[PDB]
Parts: structure tokens; C-alpha cells; sequence
């Protein structure tokens, strides 16, 4: 049980981000995620677990202006 | 400073938190404003308005009429001139009394570098990942604090990135058209960042704040610096 | 439209959600601003640029020095000229193919009412209690949408108020007709400007968005919070 | 019992109308606005509204200029 782009939905626990973004199918370029309202730093993905109540957000960079 | 400044910012001295002394570290201050679109318009008239001491405003594009929707410091008459020349008119006409310098062409290698070095703070208004990562990469290295924002569609983004690069930097975080009150809303907030910190206001940096105009929303999310970075990481 | 406002309004029309359709409610549409100063210069350049058809500028005041460090659309050049017919002018400058029309005045009774009916939604953007209790009581009667913003300080507040008033008026919040002229930073007052205009693009175009929310920024702690209006029951405008 | 008065813990009798605590408080009425829970407290209901454990409150004043 976790929260994803605000929306609850169940996962698996001892996961990886990498893991869990793997079996949503979503694009991982242009992509920044954060936790609990903190950045999670894309090096860290293959080996951050995922945990139970996490609040996960996932989008995308915007370079224009 | 003289009485014509005196009146001229007389609504922001009122403020405790400027004053006569934060007005004064303002007109001593040089921002570089890179991108005068529909982000750096709306920057620089705020910041000339607010008494920065130099703006540098470099662009090496030239005014196009689909640039009206959003870029508001320009005009009918000014399509087909070159952006920074164009700014720096309009600009001067506003606030006569500061240091207005136009730089028209991409600034990259050597020449971004010698700009960033002079500069106090600089603010990201490009269009584009490769100049930014190159703008963020100039940055860090002369130690000088950047203003960075984006927007597209209904969409904003916008971050203050400052030394020691505590929440690390542009390159930690990233290793259709566009609604102009949208793009003019991250440039204005732009301003706000660098008055704040060229003036010594405490405020938060290292937070990205995310902005969608359409459920008039905004979140704010603490930044994180990459152990491997190659531009912050040592 | 014609060629000419199809490249100028391009990077709007790309866009899904305003394309053709949308672009052209906004070019039919009329807005009238109350108040040409720090909130409403920026709202009126990009309510021109983005083609609202018909702009409506009231203001009673002349340019004065101490005005440019927030309200962007004047210069030097433009002190101690009247400010509707000096925003008139400045926004035909971007946009000579909308209609610029100048109210050298302080918007109020009928002359107030008669603005308030013709536009399609107003932008409060005054600095006093009264004018607003004013602009608002003539909103509900006349049942046209109303965006309405402040700013001091740091700090910034906005609230678009629409018919059939399910969260109330601007009454139903402050009941008060008076405060219980400070400083201002530039660019907190021109944000809660360019999100008025942002409010009215997406009401004109018909976009799907919030209203009855009242938004609060602090410019100096840069955060934002959303509160949910509420009618009050013995309100004198709005309560039926 | 216990609430947060903008943003900042506090504690408060039970059994209070808001009218009460910003009497207590020595807040004053005229300017203010009233939250609880984000949501908007129409003045008219200060006197007789409950303030119950845990709510969030927020008690800020009028911005008119512009
Ligand atoms: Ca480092
Ligand atoms: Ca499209
Ligand atoms: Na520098
Ligand atoms: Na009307
Ligand atoms: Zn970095
Ligand atoms: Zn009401």
C-alpha cells in the first residue's frame, strides 16, 4: 500500500524503485521521482526500496520557457 | 542614494525587510538574465523596475510575431529586431537610472563563463536541456547561485539553486504550445527568488515547486544531490 | 480569425485544450479590468496578448514615478499621463487587432453597472475595501463571473467568484467595508496579476478548473495554501 | 484538547466556540478570516461554532491593496 501521483494502489513489498516503475511500464527518461515529498535521485532507483505508506510521485522535466 | 532613486523605489523601501539598506545592496547588485522569451521578459521588467544595479539580458534571437502571446516586453514594431537590443530599449525607457547590457548572441564556452563570473545570480530563461545543463555546469563551478524555471502547456517548474549546493544541482536533478500568464507566472517568480536573495531575505532554496495552472495546484518538493554527480559531487 | 491572428495566437492554439475553438471564444469574449496598477498591468498585457477580443480598462489615476517599479506596462516617458489612456495605447502597441477601450474613471452606480453587464467577467484589481464591496455587489446582481486578487508585502490573495455562487461572494468572506498605502514587492503583486489573467483565459475558453477556492501566497516562505469558500447564510448580496 | 493555531501547536480548553478562543487569544474580529480544517468559518458562525480536538485552524486578515 503505497500512494503513486496521489493515487493509492497496492505494490510488493522489499521492492526497488526500479522495480516497482518496471511492472507500471513508465518511462524513466525525462523522469525524476520523489518520495515523501523528496527528491529520490535516479542513481539511487536500482536500489531504493520501496515502503509501505511511501508517497510516490513521478513526472517529467519541462525545459521550455 | 539620490532623491530621484529615493521616490523611484519608494514602495519597496517602505518594507522593513529592504529598506534603504536592501535597496542599496539591489542597485549594487548584476543579474544575468539568459533567454529574453517568455520567461525573461516578464524577469527583467521586475527586476529593472525593482532597481537591480546591471542587468545583463542576453539573447541571440530575433522578435517574431507568435512571440507577442507571451514575450511581454515586446512590441508590433519591434519584429524582425534582435531581442536583447529591443529589450534593452524598452527597458531603458522604464528605469533610465540603472545599467542596462545587451549581449546578443548564444552565450556558451568561455564568454557564458566570463558573464556567470560576473554576475551575483543568474536566471535560467532558455528553452532548451542542453543550454541549461551547460548554464547549471558554468554555475556551480564560479560558485554563483542560480534562478532556473521552465513551463509548457499549463505547466510550471521552478527551483533556486544556491552554494554549497547543499541539495545539489541542476544535473542532480536531471541527469505543444504554452499559456502565457502560465510561462509569465515561473519568470515573475523568478524575480521575486533574486531580489530575495540579492536583498539578504531568508527564504527557502533547494525545493523545486511545481506549478499546474489548470488545478491551479502547487507542490513543493525538497531536492537531493546525487552522490555521482559530475558537475556537484567533488 | 484571419491568418494574421492565427500565427499570432499559434502557441495557444497548439494547445488541445484551447485550439481553434477556444481561441476564437476568447477573441469574442469582453473583460473588463478595474484598477491599472500592479495587478491589473500585467493581467491587461497578457489578457491582449493572449486575444481577449474586447478589453475594458477603468482607472482613475495618471502615472506618477514611484508607480514603475511594479506596474510594467508604463515607463518614464508616460509620467503624469492618465493611466487608461497611456494602457490603451501601450497594449495597442502589442496587439492593434483587439479592442482597446479607455475608462478615465472610478468605476462606480450605474457607470459600474453598465460595465459590470457588458463584460463577459471582471478583474477586480483595486486597493480598497469599499470599491471592491462595490465591483462584487455588482457582480452577483448582474450574475457575471468575477476574478478577484490582492497583494502587500509578501503576501498575495486570489479567489475566482462565479455564478450561481455556490461558495458565496467576496461579502460572504469579508463583511467588513473598510481595513482595521504600505510597501509591496514587484513581483508578488504581478504574480497574483498574471494569475487573474490565467483565471480568465481558462473561464473564457471554457477549460475545466477550480472556482470558490481562496488562495493565499506568502512570497517569503514561497508557499501556497487553497481554502474552500463558504457561503455565509445571512449574506446581503448573494443570499437571495 | 489539542490543535494546530496557524500551523503551530496549541493547547485549548474543550467545549469553546471560536468566538471564545480568539477572546482568549486576544485576536481581534474585524479584517479576520477564519479557517478551520481548510475550510472557510463565515464570521456570522464564530459565536456559536465548536472548536473540536485536532482541528487545524487559521486566523489571517484582509489584503486590499493592489
Ligand atoms: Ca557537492
Ligand atoms: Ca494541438
Ligand atoms: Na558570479
Ligand atoms: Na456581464
Ligand atoms: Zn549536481
Ligand atoms: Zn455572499
Amino acid at each position: 500500500q503505497i500512494l503513486f501521483n496521489d493515487q493509492a494502489m497496492q505494490c510488493a513489498a522489499g521492492q526497488t524503485v526500479h522495480e516497482l516503475l518496471e511492472q507500471l511500464d513508465q518511462r524513466q527518461a525525462g523522469a525524476a521521482l520523489a518520495i515523501n515529498q523528496q527528491i529520490v535521485p535516479r542513481e539511487q532507483w536500482a536500489q531504493h526500496i520501496v515502503q509501505d505508506g511511501d508517497q510516490i510521485l513521478l513526472f517529467q522535466v519541462i525545459a521550455g520557457g | 542614494m539620490n532623491d530621484r532613486d529615493f521616490m523611484r523605489y519608494s514602495r519597496q523601501i517602505l518594507l522593513d525587510d529592504i529598506a534603504l539598506d536592501g535597496q542599496q545592496k539591489l542597485l549594487d547588485s548584476q543579474v544575468l538574465i539568459i533567454g529574453l522569451g517568455g520567461l525573461g521578459t516578464p524577469a527583467a521588467l521586475y527586476l529593472a523596475g525593482a532597481g537591480v544595479g546591471t542587468l545583463v539580458l542576453a539573447d541571440d534571437d530575433d522578435v517574431h510575431l507568435s512571440n507577442l502571446q507571451r514575450q511581454i516586453l515586446f512590441t508590433t514594431e519591434d519584429i524582425d529586431r534582435p531581442k536583447s537590443q529591443v529589450s534593452q530599449q524598452r527597458l531603458t525607457q522604464l528605469n533610465p537610472d540603472i545599467q542596462l547590457t545587451a549581449l546578443q548572441q548564444r552565450l556558451t564556452g568561455e564568454a557564458l563563463k566570463d558573464a556567470v563570473a560576473r554576475a551575483d545570480v543568474v536566471l535560467d530563461c532558455t528553452d532548451n536541456m542542453a543550454t541549461r545543463q551547460e548554464i547549471n555546469a558554468a554555475c556551480v563551478a564560479l560558485n554563483t547561485p542560480l534562478i532556473t524555471a521552465s513551463a509548457v502547456g499549463f505547466g510550471g517548474q521552478l527551483m533556486v539553486l544556491t552554494p554549497p549546493w547543499e541539495q545539489g544541482c541542476y544535473r542532480c536533478l536531471w541527469p505543444a504550445g504554452v499559456v502565457g500568464p502560465v510561462v509569465g507566472v515561473m519568470g515573475t517568480l523568478q524575480a521575486l527568488e533574486a531580489i530575495k536573495l540579492l536583498s539578504g531575505i531568508e527564504t527557502p532554496a533547494g525545493e523545486l515547486r511545481l506549478f499546474d495552472g489548470k488545478s491551479s495546484q502547487w507542490r513543493s518538493l525538497a531536492l537531493r544531490r546525487a552522490s555521482g554527480c559530475p558537475v556537484c559531487g567533488g
